[PDB]
């Protein structure tokens, strides 16, 4: 709008269950965050760790993740501001079994 | 930053 971005916002909850011998077909980036400044979320930038891709038909991508969408929850634990090693860790906790949030945000370009 | 795929 003429006074600032408009955004779209669409959070995500799905509950993934794979099989053994596949992935849950993602690949998250994100920071490793610094100690000496918190990280502050905006719409644009809502969380540190993102999925970088979505295998197409794979266990995530039918579940309803996209690539670009940004993890706010792991199995109940938020970690808009953690780190990338400690997400992974939290992610293999749960073995064949991930519950994620995530968040998707679209902004409505004026023109 | 890092990535890991899953």
């Amino acid at each position: 709008g003429p006074l600032g971005s408009d955004y779209i916002i669409k959070e995500k909850t799905v509950l993934l269950q794979k099989k053994d011998s596949e992935g849950f077909g993602f690949v998250l980036r994100g920071a490793k965050q610094t100690p000496i400044e918190e990280f502050t979320p905006t719409p644009a930038f809502p969380a540190l760790q993102y999925l970088e891709s979505v295998d197409e038909g794979g266990v995530a991508w039918r579940a309803g993740l996209r690539m670009g969408d940004f993890l706010i929850e792991v199995n109940g634990q938020n970690v808009v501001k953690v780190g990338h090693r400690q997400v992974v860790n939290m992610i293999r906790q749960g073995g064949n079994t991930l519950m994620v949030k995530v968040v998707m945000v679209t902004r409505h370009p004026d023109m | 930053e890092a990535q890991t795929r899953f």
